[PDB]
């Protein structure tokens, strides 16, 4: 009985001294001197079931405290607890409904933090006055000297009371009742004022006691539930000694209908007891959850909690629980699979995880995952259980080619290469060729390609014997997948041992010729005007690698340079097109960004060649590319990407190197920022502590900037353009010649230290 | 030029037959959710509610949108989105209806014709079973609007909908369970609310209740020179005419009772009340909200008759439970007076649930004003809206029975004042509400006492004078000076206590007698 009532107290207590502390830390002593677990567990079962259950945070506190020990998790399984709560899950998420601000709040929100509604109302009383108390309404009167009063009441002696009716123009959800009376004389101060409320305006029912304010000078009346009141009646009691009354200002504190402790008593706080069963010791968790795993709608009802906005502050436990249970049992995590994918951000870290972790069960994964894939992709191409294959999500199919990425990368169990068919890069090109270069689906499917052809090199090989390559015409969406899947090493080996860039490379310089000749005069292939803004464009997405920048300063490229520069400077307007002009200058932008980009030799190159083309300026007008060039290439701080990994969070679609999920992250920074700024951005006390891979034990410095990193990795042989800089993230312990470096050289400073400054102000 | 078009449009195609089915369609096509499109669904939506409030005249447009709403949730035989944009915009289309109707008030806390009677009831009953299945993939506002879109539309079918072919016995007992039980109404977050429950019970009294039923004119003056003024001033006339002419284009316009059912259900709930699995307080008030909107009268008769079992649990449940607010006492005297409005279907009700002594003790606690939670235990006084209730309460008992039994009334309060002046009673502490006190004593004064059986005035009287007298020979050593108080109730109670000695001996033999012979 008395643990009954204990447990009832802490059912029915508050949140943050006071009496639940009080019989909180009882409680704990209780535990603290008890002998077994059973005794104590066994009130606590009985008070869940014949309870549903009322629980508060307190208890909740109570029941992760109460389950400390490894034995406790063991006894707790023992006698049947997690089927009860699996059951209070099925339960508690069955019967309360969402109470959240929805989509509907927010579009009722425009269609028109404690407000006021005094103004608003209307006054009366029950007996004729000789002034109306509507001055007593006002927003603000004058409350500065208080001669006499705001307003005032005669009390006959008969009477003891005056009840005062404020009627609201509609109902409101009230919250607090603040009464000034008379400051300078409040002798005439109410002795008792009793409030009566009604919802429906007619109905006119009291609140309380009349709470006595005989020598008050604030009058509060707290309201501990809010309101819905339209119609107030305010009984005033006679004065202790006076018959009149003196009342400076009444005020109306509350909210309309739109304008922790409301999620705690819901499901979560089982859920957070979940959370401590399966984490808290990850050994014994096991044989536990696979008794909790049979239970009925566990998948579906946490799948729907995990969808729903609540889980904001605690959705890293909901996806961790959801991980280890998938992982326990091969048939359920199928199944969960399917639930998520035909039945977010942390979908696709789920993917992440499912796919990543190594396990028996990791084979019959991918084979539903490529099912499902292949599925939704033949849907899409074509044209309830179909609406997930309808529309894959595209960083799920970028999650799933930086699985397949780092799969290939790690020494895995399984032999990954053959579940990749040569059918299956057949659909899909099919797939890639099915749609336009507008969506970025089609990114993905490439990107896809780019992994696999980095598994397969001879797949990539297959590639190239499709599109006539060992005239030649090639589609937009050619150019796509070439420049999507040639980032990877393998790939761009094979593309540069191919003669499809030197023929293109030919093909297109001799047609700028043909127009600066045509121009100046007012096995060959032609290019038109139209498809050397993309062409370009695929330029600059296959330049990325280092070594295709090697070769790209090389004497092999530099007459499609002067060419292409001849022919947009000198060329003034086979017509170009002011459009096609726009595209294939921001072209030459991008791919004159790629070239200079942390590459000296080509920086060194390119130097020499735009003092070579300033020197031979005609004498004197500037040209409009020669002019925005100026504005932009030699003016722009010099950028390079960086790549983060970490086992801790970290808080688009990319190369698959670059992996998935937010544990990866991966930015394109100008070098004049430094590590505190990227670090901001994302006693013993943990630290982040940036490291490299190239740096065998020595953390970098916060103030430490990217110019000079960039020299650094320069000068510990890194090949020249490497454009992505790879920093794991640690957590160093603080208790409470890197900056020396010289800085790299810059395009700029390198053009202006042979006085092409000098050149160019002549030429202004 | 949206608005433009939409204006123009609607003075032209306003009054065309497919309008409705024209809007249908575009409404369907154009917000789905697989239509990828982007466009500004907040202006050119609230555009059509402008142009619908335009077309309004044209009634073909409401059954072509319900006709929508009946193919839309045909998979409930879900997208929540559609629903919550169509049916805000009927709510928008049916207070403007209504505001109409008003100046040719329940709903106010939103705003700062003749219909097919079958495809109404297809169309209600599928928002019924949308309304039973709600879980946390949707919200409660949703849920409050469509519940006044469907108060508003029962009201607009002629004739009005009745519950008999809504709902049957266990769709009613889900509905209750859920509405009142305190398995699903615990805390702050019962149901949608307190907006989501009033909205609930004004929904459900509108249903019961329609069951049972220019320019500045300046111009250059260096021009007169020249001889084409008239020119400028021409165009400026006609300019300014046609300016008119766009602006009033724009602003005009385009030219089987389930009360057995109902009484059954309830009878249910009391009886499932006792298990403590539903709250007594939210009944209470929602019944007598219920009965009471046929302002509060005691002679409003009320709309819901109530059952012997019904009484006996009520009171069972009350007397055992301790400690009910002010505001709940208040609320449980307001529903006994409306059952003592009641009459039962042949004993009276008021006899019957005035014989056992459940209510001799729970009007004893009302009395009594112990309070156990008062941190503010300065006036027990219940106040005089409380007691004028009871005033009314104790009138209607004795206008009711005083044509068959009037004495054995007595007896009862008699024993209500012996118990409350025994041994360790209220009265003597002086705790409990004074007022009420002094008026059911004065209220007792006018009664008749003919045929009361002697020993228990017998008993009243020995109590009263031993309680009186050790009050005044044990008096207070100071008084304070600076209205009714105790004095006055002493003084009534001698009042009566002289009314009861006046009374001639039934077998001219005087109490007096029997008063003199215990010295």
């Amino acid at each position: 009985q008395i643990m009954s009532q204990i447990l009832s107290a802490l059912g029915l207590c508050n949140s943050s001294i006071s009496v639940g502390d009080g019989l909180f830390t009882i409680l704990t002593t209780l535990s603290k001197k008890a002998s077994t677990v059973h005794m104590m567990l066994q009130p606590i079962l009985t008070y869940m079931a014949c309870g549903t259950c009322q629980l508060s945070e307190p208890l909740l506190w109570f029941i992760l405290r109460v389950l400390d020990t490894s034995d406790a998790l063991k006894a707790f399984h023992d006698m049947g607890g997690v089927q009860l709560i699996c059951n209070n899950m099925v339960t508690s998420t069955r019967a309360i409904v969402n109470t959240a601000r929805s989509m509907v709040s927010t579009i009722m929100k425009f269609l028109d933090g404690i407000h006021n509604f005094a103004p608003l109302g209307t006054i009366t009383s029950s007996s004729p006055t000789a002034q109306p108390a509507e001055v007593l309404l006002q927003a603000t009167p004058p409350h500065r000297r208080a001669r006499s009063a705001a307003w005032s009441y005669i009390f006959l002696p008969e009477e003891a009371w005056c009840d005062l009716t404020i009627h609201l123009p509609a109902a409101v959800l009230l919250k607090e009742i603040h009464i000034q009376p008379h400051l300078a004389s409040l002798a005439t101060c109410p002795s008792s004022v009793s409030v009566e409320v009604s919802a429906d305006g007619v109905n006119m029912l009291p609140l309380s006691t009349p709470v006595v304010t005989s020598g008050l000078t604030y009058i509060k009346i707290q309201l501990v539930k809010a309101e819905v009141a339209s119609a107030v009646c305010l009984r005033l009691h006679r004065p202790r000694d006076a018959s009149t009354l003196g009342l400076s200002q009444i005020k109306l504190l509350g909210l309309t209908a739109f304008g922790e402790d409301q999620v705690s008593k819901t499901s979560i706080g089982w859920l957070r007891l979940l959370h401590h069963c399966l984490t808290h010791i990850s050994d014994l968790e096991g044989m536990m959850a696979s008794a909790a795993a049979p239970t009925a709608n566990l998948l579906q009802t946490c799948a729907a909690l995990l969808m729903s906005p609540y889980c904001g502050m605690h959705s890293p436990n909901i996806e961790v629980v959801l991980v280890k249970i998938g992982l326990q049992s091969t048939r359920i995590g199928l199944k969960l699979i399917d639930i998520l994918l035909r039945n977010s951000d942390s979908t696709i870290d789920i993917l992440y995880q499912l796919g990543t972790t190594q396990d028996p069960g990791t084979k019959d994964r991918i084979q539903a995952l490529l099912k499902w894939v292949s599925d939704s992709a033949r849907v899409a191409a074509m044209k309830t259980v179909e609406y997930g294959l309808l529309m894959p999500s595209p960083s799920h199919l970028h999650c799933v080619a930086a699985i397949l990425w780092h799969s290939y990368e790690l020494l895995v169990e399984y032999d990954l290469p053959a579940l990749l068919d040569q059918e299956l890069f057949e659909l899909l090109f099919n797939w890639s060729m099915s749609l336009p270069c507008n969506m970025v689906l089609k990114k993905a499917v490439d990107s896809l390609l780019c992994s696999m052809c980095h598994v397969h090199p001879n797949y990539f090989s297959l590639l190239m014997g499709w599109m006539g390559i060992t005239p030649l015409a090639l589609t937009e969406s050619h150019l796509a997948t070439l420049a999507s899947s040639s980032q990877s090493p393998e790939a761009i080996k094979q593309l540069l041992d191919s003669g499809l860039p030197s023929l293109l490379v030919r093909s297109l310089a001799s047609f700028c010729f043909s127009h600066i000749s045509s121009s100046e005069s007012i096995n060959k292939m032609p290019i038109t005007a139209d498809l050397v803004a993309p062409i370009l464009r695929f330029l600059t997405e296959v330049g990325n690698s280092h070594i295709m920048k090697d070769w790209l300063g090389g004497s092999e490229v530099n007459p499609l340079w002067t060419a292409l520069l001849f022919l947009l400077c000198h060329s003034g307007s086979t017509g170009l097109t002011t459009q096609q002009r726009t595209a294939i200058e921001n072209a030459t932008v991008a791919f004159f960004l790629q070239c200079i980009s942390c590459h000296p030799n080509n920086q060194k190159l390119m130097a020499q060649v735009l003092c070579e083309l300033f020197q031979t300026s005609p004498q004197g007008n500037i040209s409009g590319f020669i002019r925005r060039l100026f504005l932009q290439l030699m003016l722009e701080d010099e950028k390079v990407t960086m790549f983060l990994q970490s086992p801790c969070p970290l808080y688009v679609i990319q190369h698959p190197m670059y992996g998935a999920g937010h544990k990866f992250r991966t930015l394109h920074l100008p070098v004049s920022t430094t590590l505190s700024d990227v670090l901001d951005r994302v006693i013993t006390v943990p630290v982040f502590h940036l490291f490299h891979k190239l740096l065998a034990g020595q953390p970098l410095p916060a103030e430490m900037t990217l110019a000079q990193l960039l020299t650094l990795l320069y000068d510990r042989k890194l090949p020249q353009g490497y454009r992505s800089i790879d920093l794991t993230v640690k957590l160093g312990s603080r208790v409470i010649s890197l900056l020396e470096t010289c800085p790299i050289q810059s395009p700029l400073q390198v053009f202006a230290g042979m006085g092409g400054l000098a050149l160019i102000a002549e030429r202004l | 030029i949206r608005l433009h078009t939409g204006l123009l449009l609607v003075q032209l195609c306003g009054g065309e037959r497919w309008w409705g089915q024209f809007l249908s369609n575009v409404l369907q096509e154009l917000y789905n959710s697989e239509q990828l499109l982007i466009f500004p669904q907040d202006r050119v939506f609230m555009l059509l509610s402008c142009i619908g409030q335009r077309s309004l005249s044209n009634s073909g447009v409401l059954e072509s949108l319900l006709n929508l709403l009946d193919n839309l949730l045909s998979p409930l035989q879900l997208d929540i989105p559609m629903i919550s944009w169509v049916v805000m915009l009927v709510s928008r289309l049916l207070d403007y209806v209504a505001t109409v109707e008003d100046e040719a008030n329940q709903w106010s806390f939103i705003n700062n014709f003749t219909l097919a009677h079958e495809r109404c009831i297809s169309v209600v009953q599928k928002l019924v079973l949308f309304l039973l299945s709600m879980d946390f993939t949707c919200h409660a506002d949703l849920l409050l609007f469509v519940c006044k879109v469907l108060a508003r539309i029962a009201n607009a079918t002629r004739p009005t909908i009745h519950l008999c072919e809504i709902v049957n016995e266990p769709q009613l007992e889900r509905l209750l369970l859920l509405l009142v039980g305190t398995d699903f109404n615990r805390g702050d977050i019962s149901w949608g609310g307190a907006w989501a429950q009033y909205s609930l019970t004004c929904m459900l009294q509108d249903i019961l209740a329609g069951e049972l039923l220019s320019v500045s004119q300046a111009l250059d003056a260096r021009l007169e020179v020249g001889l084409e003024q008239q020119a400028e001033l021409m165009l400026k006339m006609m300019s300014t005419l046609e300016a008119d002419s766009i602006l009033q284009a724009l602003t005009n316009t385009s030219p089987l009772s389930s009360v057995p059912m109902l009484n059954v259900c309830f009878n249910k709930l009391f009886s499932m009340l006792q298990v403590h699995h539903v709250q007594l307080e939210s009944l209470l008030q929602l019944w007598l909200t219920l009965s009471l909107n046929s302002l509060y009268n005691a002679n409003r008769i009320p709309v819901i008759s109530l059952n012997q079992a019904s009484i006996t649990s009520f009171l069972t449940v009350l007397a055992w439970y301790p400690n009910t607010l002010l505001r709940t006492w208040c609320l449980v005297l307001h529903s006994l007076t409306l059952m003592t409005n009641m009459q039962l279907n042949q004993e009276s009700t008021a006899h019957l649930l005035v014989s056992d002594p459940n209510l001799i003790h729970v009007l004893v606690k009302f009395l009594s004003g112990t309070s156990p939670h008062g941190t503010n235990q300065h006036s027990p006084q219940v106040g005089p809206t409380a007691t004028q209730a009871m005033q009314e309460f104790l009138t209607r008992l004795q206008v009711h029975l005083s044509s068959t039994c009037p004495q054995i009334f007595s007896e009862f309060l008699l024993k209500l004042i012996h118990i409350l002046s025994t041994e360790r009673g209220a009265f003597q502490t002086g705790q409990g509400p004074l007022d009420a006190q002094v008026k059911l004593l004065e209220f007792t004064l006018e009664q008749n006492f003919e045929v009361v059986s002697v020993s228990t005035i017998s008993a009243v009287i020995e109590s009263v004078t031993f309680l009186v007298h050790h009050y005044i020979t044990c008096s207070d050593k100071v008084m304070s000076r600076s209205e009714m108080t105790r004095d006055q109730l002493m003084f009534d109670l001698l009042k009566l206590v002289n009314i009861l000695v006046q009374l001639p001996l039934s077998g001219p033999a005087y109490v007096a007698d029997l008063v003199l012979a215990n010295q």
